[PDB]
RNA sequence: GAAUUGCCCCCUUCCGCGGGUUUUACCCAAGGGGGGGCGGUAUUCGCUUGUAUCCUUCUCUGCGGGAUUCCUUGUUUUGCGCAAGGUGAGAUUUUGGGCAACAGCAGGUCUGUGAUGCUCCUCAAUGUUCUGGGCGACACGCGCACUACAAUGUCAGUGAGAACAAGAAAAACGACUCUUGUCGGACCUACUUGAUCAAAAGAGUGGGAAAACCCCGGAAUCACGUAGACCCACUUGGGACCGAGUAUUGCAAUUAUUGGUCGCGCAACGAGGAAUGUCUCGUAGGCGCAGCUCAUCAAACUGUGCCGAUUACGUCC
């Protein structure tokens, strides 16, 4: 079906706000490993977790961005 | 005068003048949305909108090194002519926009052709980069 | 303008005789001298293939000329300049451009 | 809720790529056309293909491709300007890319002008060199 | 993992068939004077060598020419 | 009280100036040293001040003029020019003792203070695509 | 001061730092400079290329190939992010990791040629310290390049993955395989 | 004279007491006192923003300075030298070039020359032909040599903003207006206009004979705390082919000459078999500029600069 997706969906935003902020290393890349969404919309997605402080930042960067648990 | 080379002078010092140039509109933002001064593309004309960061530079620079006008300015334009016909690559630059920009900056910016700069609008918007932005949130 | 004597030549040890000695006349001898002096030496460089035909391993030669340039100043002499100039005429391929 | 998957814009299937201009390339159609999105009455970028016929409706786009002399009038931007069998045309197709083309071909073939001779044999018709490349 | 070292007390020769390798002379340090008694041995080594460098041996009782 | 000095690296010559204001701080060109956009280059230019204390030996005011090579080379030129200045100012306005101290800390570190650098670049030659490449042709 | 004695990578500390192996103690340098960008002229004499700080033997060793490569400055910027990953992953100072991952990254024994007769015959031949260093650097960097080509999408990450999986002894890395096979060849050519 | 008009204090020492103290010595938290720095003869900023005065560090150039010396008493024969270290701008043919013996080849060139022997051709010429048209290294299944561009996510790709390089190139052609024996223009480039509406083009004015003008030579690689787009797909990676419109160069651009924007990309190609090329430090590789040829067109050649490594410093297979 969809190896990577564009979608705004239930299970997207569900799995985001539970599984993701637990992880020790968080990149936009590794969410694309879950065969769910791109590494595109991942990035932007993470930025509105980081706004609401479910996750924290480690480096200001361009293309290279990462995050950790809060 | 102090325009460009004051306090910072990266993106930060250009964003604030663009913001200014909007609001109270005092400057032409002429028709022609279609125009490519830095070339090479097979995609949409400008992603971030060309007119938006273009304006500041053509008073800033012009009052830094003083009487840099029309064809001087294309030198800090860019390009490779990246896709060519299994040829090598060049520089290039298309000059026209600088003239119609410097006319649309002649309300506020350039004092005259002969000498340049008023009391320096960006000596002011420059000085609040130590202090304030237009907002502060998570990743600024 | 002012009085500007330039000297140009194809070699050194030609210029030096004219300038560095025999503008003696204007030097400490009778009148003021403001002496500036000498300028970028230019190179005129002609690269040329070495084979008169098409054969070989694609050898070349590079040939060169040197220009030499000089320049000196005088603060309005009123036809002492006649004297000062005329005494050195010396050395083939030195030319003298007075302004 | 519902995502795209195999939309149409000509009765011809079009991928649901997540930036809008890049989907339309399929329709021929290329990037430095599309950026008229301003005048196309969906000003969107950074927006999925899937949002069509909602309030960023489809036939908006479609109409502006059909007749671009009322949504703004420049040439130097049109496939065929100053036709040599009608006075002028705009022309943005398929379907007529494989018709209009073919007709130019046929015209030259007839009266046997040089460009038309060289193209019947399948040889290069521009400047061009042969005997080292292209080799099939 | 067992990794025995030893010191390069001197060099002997640079002896290979393209200069590929070199000979050298080793002082074992797992010598206890009693059930290890070796004094000085020789080994083949590979890459650039200089006295006072140390090397790593997982094998011993092999000389650098043998009878082979 | 002043002195001047120069650092150098490749073609690029960078001149410099040292003058006393002892509550004021160092800039290069017109841009102040904290703001010099490539992070890594910024680091390097600081190492003429971090080595040899802090503002402890140098709350003096310094400005440089770099001419004549690309970004990297400009950096290294700058370092040399700063450090040369510090030294030289000590020699003239202070004793030989404390001067010599500063030297020991520089030369210790991997700067090697008088790193004038004789390397330039050797010429293109007629039988080559520049200095040890030659040409390729078949059946050697 | 807080400058004169302090030397830090960007905050990472050289102060208490060790090499676990005595063999490669003096052929793995101790960094004491801020940043891994420096001059040259360590290839001007036979041994001088292991008196150079180890972070530069990482940076320079990661730049290979033309593609449009930005060379030095580029490389530095990636190394930065790599180290950061490592630090939060294994919860340990980055520098210490690297200086161990080196040591286990390369075989201690090797296989080369004394053979003749139009065929080869190979013996087992030991490896000088200088080799082992350089070999390790190489193979780790190689593992990254390959792994990042169209797999992951991540720009530093797989760097870090090699280094960590090296130091611990894991066979998930590139280098540790290489080592194993080379010794399973050498030792059984005897 | 003009402009911004603001920093999102420090060090040293003594004493007291509550904890930690094994009585004690010792140590940490908090507080108070003393001593020393200090706004110094300085807020900061203008290559057009001007007055005065002085200087030669940075520039230019002719002629000159500038090391197998010194030490390790190592190694070597006391010898010729060799290795490591030191000194220094530079450490061993200092670095890169040019020049280059004796003996030769039946190598190439009669398409370099008022360099040529003998022959051929000569008024319906194999001469001259700057004459009109075609052909030329160009014509097309196919083999080979050298070059350039790619298969992308190590700048990687279309967008934006910041900084930033040096060798080098240009001037005279009987016409013109000047007086009595000579001015200007044919070559570059700046600014301004065109532009109350694309590029490319057009036009007017000004400077420079070159260290004065172009020029503070704003190169590209590159950098970004730009919350930029893109997401692993032959996709927005690459373009090859292909149609239409337009302007310039030239006496003549048709077999598209060169630019410049739309469509064609669904044409190849996803790291490449046997084999093979030349390289040891400012080098390899990546990147750009100029000169050359010359109405017009360089993926070539010659030269200069930027970014800048890995390995070896050995052997005779």
């Amino acid at each position: 079906a969809l190896q990577n997706a564009v979608v705004f969906d239930k299970e997207t935003m569900d799995k985001l706000l539970s599984e993701v902020p637990k992880y020790k290393v968080i990149t936009p890349s590794i969410i694309s490993d879950r065969l769910k969404i791109s590494v595109a919309l991942a990035a932007k997605g993470l930025q509105h977790l980081c706004r609401q402080k479910l996750i924290k930042l480690v480096s200001c960067s361009s293309k290279f961005r990462l995050y950790s648990r809060v | 005068i102090r325009r460009i080379g004051k306090k910072k002078g990266a993106t930060m010092k250009d964003v604030h003048p663009w913001r200014w140039v909007k609001l109270c509109s005092q400057h032409f933002k002429q028709e022609g949305k279609l125009m490519v001064p830095n070339c090479t593309e097979i995609v949409k004309s400008s992603h971030g909108r060309e007119r938006a960061p273009q304006n500041p530079d053509w008073y800033y620079i012009r009052c830094a090194a003083i009487l840099r006008a029309v064809y001087m300015r294309p030198g800090v334009g860019y390009g490779g002519l990246s896709k060519r016909f299994s040829n090598k690559k060049n520089r290039g630059s298309r000059p026209e926009i600088t003239v119609r920009a410097s006319k649309g900056l002649l309300h506020w910016g350039c004092k005259s052709l002969t000498k340049l700069g008023l009391i320096e609008k960006c000596e002011s918007s420059g000085h609040r980069i130590t202090k304030n932005g237009r907002k502060l949130a998570d990743a600024i | 303008q002012r009085v500007l004597v330039k000297m140009t030549s194809r070699n050194a040890k030609a210029v030096e005789n004219v300038m560095t000695e025999l503008l003696l006349h204007a030097r400490n001898e009778k009148v003021v001298l403001r002496g500036p002096v000498r300028l970028p030496t230019r190179t005129l460089k002609v690269t040329t293939r070495k084979t008169p035909c098409g054969n070989g391993t694609n050898t070349w030669d590079t040939y060169e000329l040197k220009i030499y340039k000089r320049l000196v100043e005088l603060r309005a002499p009123t036809e002492l300049v006649k004297k000062i100039t005329s005494f050195p005429i010396d050395a083939g391929v030195d030319v003298a451009i007075t302004i | 809720e519902q995502f795209q998957h195999i939309v149409r814009l000509l009765n011809t299937n079009v991928e649901g790529k997540r930036k809008v201009p890049f989907a339309l390339r399929m329709v021929k159609g290329v990037g430095i056309r599309f950026a008229y999105m301003v005048c196309k009455k969906a000003g969107i970028d950074v927006e999925r293909r899937a949002g069509t016929l909602t309030a960023e409706e489809l036939e908006r786009i479609s109409e502006v491709i059909a007749d671009p002399a009322k949504f703004k009038i420049p040439d130097w931007f049109l496939n065929r300007q100053r036709d040599p069998k009608t006075g002028k045309t705009e022309h943005l197709t398929s379907a007529m890319v494989d018709t209009r083309l073919r007709e130019d071909l046929e015209r030259l073939r007839k009266n046997r002008v040089h460009r038309g001779v060289r193209h019947a044999y399948g040889l290069r018709v521009r400047g061009q060199h042969t005997c080292t490349s292209g080799r099939h | 993992d067992q990794a025995q070292v030893g010191l390069i007390i001197k060099v002997l020769g640079r002896t290979g068939s393209r200069g590929n390798v070199t000979q050298v002379r080793v002082r074992l340090m797992a010598e206890e004077g009693s059930p290890d008694a070796n004094r000085t041995i020789v080994r083949n080594v590979k890459g650039p060598c200089k006295e006072g460098d140390m090397l790593s041996l997982m094998e011993t009782e092999r000389e650098a020419r043998r009878l082979r | 009280k002043q002195v001047q000095t120069f650092g150098k690296k490749k073609t690029a010559i960078a001149v410099a100036t040292v003058t006393k204001a002892a509550q004021c701080n160092i800039r290069v060109n017109g841009v102040p040293v904290s703001q010099i956009l490539p992070e890594t280059l910024r680091a390097k230019i600081m190492e003429a001040v971090n080595v040899v204390g802090s503002r402890h030996f140098a709350r003096l005011r310094i400005d440089v003029t770099v001419r004549g090579a690309g970004q990297v080379a400009q950096a290294y030129a700058t370092r040399q020019a700063i450090a040369k200045g510090l030294v030289a100012y000590y020699q003239k306005y202070k004793n030989e003792v404390e001067k010599a101290a500063l030297k020991d800390k520089y030369l210790a570190y991997d700067k090697y203070l008088l790193i004038a650098d004789p390397r330039r670049c050797e010429p293109k030659k007629w039988g080559r695509h520049s200095a040890r490449t030659r040409f390729t042709k078949s059946y050697r | 001061m807080s400058a004169k004695a302090p030397k830090l990578f960007n905050k990472w500390s050289y102060e208490n730092l060790q090499t676990t192996e005595i063999a490669l103690s003096d052929h793995i340098s101790k960094t004491a400079t801020y940043v891994p960008h420096s001059a040259g002229r360590w290839q001007k004499k036979r041994f001088r290329k292991a008196r150079i700080p180890i972070v530069e033997r990482l940076t320079n060793g990661l730049m290979f190939k033309g593609r449009g490569n930005g060379k030095k400055l580029q490389a530095v910027r990636l190394v930065k992010h790599t180290l950061e990953i490592i630090h939060l992953l294994t919860d340990q100072n980055p520098l210490q990791v690297v200086i161990d991952a080196v040591s286990k990254g390369a075989p201690r024994e090797d296989s080369t040629r004394v053979g003749s007769g139009g065929v080869v015959r190979r013996q087992a031949v030991d490896v000088s310290p200088m080799r082992r260093v350089n070999e390790a650097i190489y193979l780790m960097c190689k593992g990254a390049r390959e792994a990042a080509f169209r797999n992951l999408k991540t720009l530093p990450e797989c760097l870090a993955d090699e280094i960590v999986n090296a130091s611990k002894g894991s066979s998930n890395s590139y280098a540790i395989k290489k080592k194993d096979e080379v010794e399973r060849v050498a030792k059984a050519n005897r």
